[PDB]
């Protein structure tokens, strides 16, 4: 079906109003979420009617072919997926994305272990913690040559209860590279840093 | 309008020894001689034939029958286990009316394109139903009432493709179902000039609710042999026949053979279980059943090629009942 | 308290098949329809198609007509999903639904773990798991969960006993066709010596189970 927004961003103590549109004297339909790799949920059945346990703040209205769930005061648990099933067919989804204020990341360094050393290759992780928004520009770089071309990151979705995000950069080489260079750092950009706040180490 | 308890009547013969006579005169009262039609004149009042305490009535009298007609050799449960001794009976059929007793009476909706939900306006009240043979079948419903005008499409709700679709016919394909003498090995024969004569009435009746789209008749999806067969019980021996022939987009025009097999071990659909039954008797076995009804699933999804599929399904008897109560309800004075 | 409980990861190649289970329990299972939806990653629902329990009856997803198929184990209350002739496509989380009652079972009030499967021509493979050992305050320390396939890999800390402030990342497919995440826990620097830490690895794909202490 045809579920509007496809993307929705608000802040906590707002309300949302998605909406799901269908094709063609049954009044029904299902409204379901979906946390971030949990399976989804059910929390709103035969149009009205919340399902046991759901909170009040949830209400679902509409008629026909367009239909509407309200999310009053949205919380942090209400930042998730949103699908409207009619029957066998579901909806495009609505992605709900919640606001908070700039934090700062808390920024950590690992080196290797050295039980990967005895391997053969070498990974240096470097970590922001709890930070907002998602973009950050982190730069990994040997003494002071940057490198480039074999560094791979990750985020989480975005945390319930505080609206952050974390970021995690590892940067990948062999153990003859790795003793052959000495120093280590890891330099990040972000808003909520007024100057690039760069950790490091050297050990080789 | 109430639910009370009804009462059964037959022309149940005291003399014959066919088993359902046997069962009648012992459960159910004589015939009528005298039934009151009463037609309201200008009133409309609602049925609903899926929620009707009527069929969920007859199914125990049907299971009270089959519990003393055909006695399992062996019934297995999984919380009991059974064996008695089962004699072969002589098993036909026969015609029941549900009567409601006093301070009760039957509406009795004679609109010939009613569905089966909703409002109906040439509503008569009557005091027993018409004659109906508690027949056990799937797929195919068998010697039941025809349609008197057009083809009647019957679903709780068409565009759930969950609920079973009930098709009722207007006029009657004749199935011939014959074990000769593997003695198990049996063979259906339907004429297959009037059977795509028939599925070409069905399916434009399923284009009228779904324009635009056409219409297609496939096998079974799955399921135990008795829905994936046309199940039935013919003089005491259970048949399973089958349907691929049937539910066709190419059906031919020549005679129709459907190969069947007699079977002593079947699931229960009184519960949850299994009854094992005796071998086969010798001889002919021989059944020529009317073809009154379907029972059909759709498939769901959306299509990519702008066709419908039906499938034969079933199961549930409460369904092949309802085939037949539809237009019928118990109301208090 | 009615649960369902599907089955572990699986990896297939294509034009092969994968059977999937889904045990209920806590209720009648003869009296309830069951239902299957895939879910390909970063992408909708799908609904595939359901299943009678009581009787055996089946609708499947005209999509996936002919290389679907749903059985069922009355015994042992458990519902099977075949699919053959995989593809990349076929790569989603599967799972198993129940509806709130019989008449009306489309609003899946109960959902299984669901079960991932991944198909491609790679074969199994467990992770090594390396210590990100910290060096007053908050420090932070995880592990680096590496190469390993399929997808799936859980990590606790502490048997599950420290889970706040604990950050499992997305993993990420290296060059070399395996996958790579880390685990992080944020521990202020009053505890890394008399408070002890393990990672809690598990790739049910190998039945690998590893403990690793970190300690600086
Ligand atoms: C749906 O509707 C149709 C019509 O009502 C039913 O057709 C009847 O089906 C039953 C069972 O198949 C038939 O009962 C059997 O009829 C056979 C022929 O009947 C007579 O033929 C000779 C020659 O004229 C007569 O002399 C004699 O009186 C026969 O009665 C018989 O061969 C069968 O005989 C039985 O003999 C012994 C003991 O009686 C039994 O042990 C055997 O099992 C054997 O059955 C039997 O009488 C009935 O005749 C059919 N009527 C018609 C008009 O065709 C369908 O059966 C019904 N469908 C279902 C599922 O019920
Ligand atoms: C029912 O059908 C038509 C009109 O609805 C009418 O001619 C007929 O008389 C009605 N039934 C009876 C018993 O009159
Ligand atoms: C029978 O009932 C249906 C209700 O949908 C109605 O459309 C139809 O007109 C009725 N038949 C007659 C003769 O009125
Ligand atoms: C039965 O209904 C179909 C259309 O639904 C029609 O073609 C056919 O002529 C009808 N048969 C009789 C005897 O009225
Ligand atoms: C179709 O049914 C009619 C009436 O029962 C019958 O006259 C006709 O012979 C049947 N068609 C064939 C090919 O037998
Ligand atoms: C399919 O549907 C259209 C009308 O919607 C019809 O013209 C066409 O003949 C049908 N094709 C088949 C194979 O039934
Ligand atoms: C029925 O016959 C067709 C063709 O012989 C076959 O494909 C199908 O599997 C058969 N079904 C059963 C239950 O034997
Ligand atoms: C009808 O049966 C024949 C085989 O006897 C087959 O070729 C044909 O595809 C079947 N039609 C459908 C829609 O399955
Ligand atoms: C009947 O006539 C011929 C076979 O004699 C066949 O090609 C045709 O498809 C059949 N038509 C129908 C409506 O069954
Ligand atoms: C079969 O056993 C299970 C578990 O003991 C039980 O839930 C069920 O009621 C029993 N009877 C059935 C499935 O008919
Ligand atoms: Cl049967
Ligand atoms: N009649
Ligand atoms: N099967
Ligand atoms: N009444
Ligand atoms: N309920
Ligand atoms: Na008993
Ligand atoms: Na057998
Ligand atoms: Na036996
Ligand atoms: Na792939």
């Amino acid at each position: 079906m045809s579920q509007s927004p496809s993307s929705l961003a608000v802040s906590v103590g707002e309300k949302v109003t998605m909406s799901c549109k269908s094709s063609q004297q049954k009044n029904y339909l299902a409204w379901y979420q979906q946390k971030p790799g949990q399976s989804p949920k059910l929390l709103i059945y035969w149009a009205s009617t919340r399902e046991s346990g759901v909170p009040d703040r949830f209400t679902g209205s509409g008629s026909g072919t367009d239909f509407t769930l309200t999310i009053s005061s949205v919380k942090a648990e209400d930042l998730a997926v949103y699908y409207c099933q009619q029957y066998e067919t579901l909806g495009s989804g609505t992605k709900l994305e919640i606001k908070r204020t700039v934090a700062a990341p808390s920024v950590f360094i690992f080196p290797p272990s050295d039980e990967q050393l005895k391997s053969g290759t070498a990974s240096v992780v470097c970590l922001l913690n709890n930070f907002y928004p998602r973009e950050a520009k982190v730069q990994w770089k040997v003494d002071n040559a940057l490198q480039s071309g074999n560094s791979q990151e990750s985020v989480t979705e975005q945390d319930s209860k505080d609206s952050t995000y974390s970021l995690s950069s590892t940067l990948t080489l062999s153990k003859a590279d790795y003793e052959k260079h000495k120093v280590y750092a890891c330099e990040v950009t972000h808003q909520g840093l007024s100057s690039p706040v760069t950790k490091s180490f050297n050990r080789g | 309008e109430a639910k009370t308890t009804l009462f059964c009547a037959s022309d149940a013969k005291a003399y014959e020894k066919e088993c359902h006579n046997v069962w009648a005169t012992h459960a159910c009262v004589p015939t009528d001689p005298n039934p009151q039609e009463v037609v309201l004149e200008n009133v409309t009042e609602n049925f609903n034939m899926w929620k009707n305490d009527m069929v969920d009535q007859m199914q125990e009298d049907v299971i009270s029958i089959w519990d003393q007609c055909l006695k399992p050799c062996v019934k297995l449960t999984n919380t009991s286990t059974l064996t008695q001794a089962c004699p072969k009976v002589t098993f036909d059929p026969i015609p029941i009316h549900y009567c409601a007793p006093a301070g009760y009476a039957i509406l009795k909706c004679n609109n010939k394109t009613f569905n089966g939900k909703g409002p109906c306006n040439n509503v008569s009240t009557v005091q027993c139903t018409h004659g109906i043979k508690p027949v056990v079948s799937t797929q195919l419903l068998l010697n039941g009432s025809l349609a008197e005008e057009e083809i009647v499409i019957r679903s709780k709700n068409l565009r759930d493709n969950a609920k079973i679709i009930i098709v009722q016919l207007n006029k009657s394909v004749e199935i011939v179902c014959t074990r000769p003498n593997d003695i198990r090995q049996a063979y259906c024969n339907i004429s297959g000039r009037n059977w795509s004569e028939a599925v070409n009435q069905v399916k434009k009746k399923l284009k009228e609710h779904f324009p635009h789209k056409n219409i297609s008749f496939q096998s079974s999806s799955g399921g135990d042999l008795e829905i994936t067969t046309h199940s039935f019980n013919c003089g005491g021996e259970f048949f399973y026949c089958n349907t691929s022939g049937l539910f066709n987009d190419t059906i031919s025009n020549a005679t129709i053979m459907l190969p069947c097999r007699i079977k002593q071990i079947i699931n229960m659909w009184q519960e949850v279980g299994k009854a094992i039954y005796a071998p086969p008797i010798k001889g002919n076995i021989t059944c020529k059943s009317d073809i009154t009804g379907l029972l059909l699933l759709r498939d769901g999804c959306d299509t990519t090629d702008n066709t419908e599929i039906f499938r034969p399904s079933g199961g549930d008897m409460r369904d092949n009942w309802r085939s037949e109560l539809y237009k019928y309800k118990v109301v208090e004075i | 308290q009615v649960q369902l409980v599907q089955s572990g990861a699986e990896v297939k190649k294509p034009g092969a098949s994968v059977k999937v289970s889904c045990k209920a329990s806590g209720y009648t299972f003869t009296g309830y329809y069951i239902h299957w939806v895939r879910q390909a990653p970063g992408q909708g629902l799908e609904w595939m198609g359901w299943i009678n329990p009581n009787r055996g009856g089946t609708n499947y997803c005209q999509k996936f007509q002919g290389r679907v198929t749903m059985t069922r184990d009355t015994s042992i209350s458990t519902a099977y999903m075949e699919l053959s002739r995989l593809r990349s496509d076929d790569t989603a989380v599967y799972y198993c639904a129940r509806g709130i009652n019989s008449d009306y079972t489309w609003d899946f009030q109960h959902w299984g773990q669901g079960t991932l499967v991944t198909v491609s021509s790679a074969s199994t493979k467990g992770p090594s798991v390396f210590p990100l050992a910290p060096s007053g305050g908050t420090a932070a320390l995880g592990c680096l969960v590496k190469d390993y396939f399929p997808e799936p890999v859980t990590v606790s800390w502490n048997s599950g006993a420290l889970t706040s402030g604990v950050h499992t990342f997305p993993a990420v497919l290296q060059s070399s066709g395996l996958y790579s995440l880390s685990s992080v826990v944020t521990v202020p620097s009053s505890s890394l010596g008399t408070q002890t830490y393990i990672c809690n690895v598990n790739h049910k794909p190998s039945n690998t189970k590893v403990d690793k202490r970190v300690e600086p």
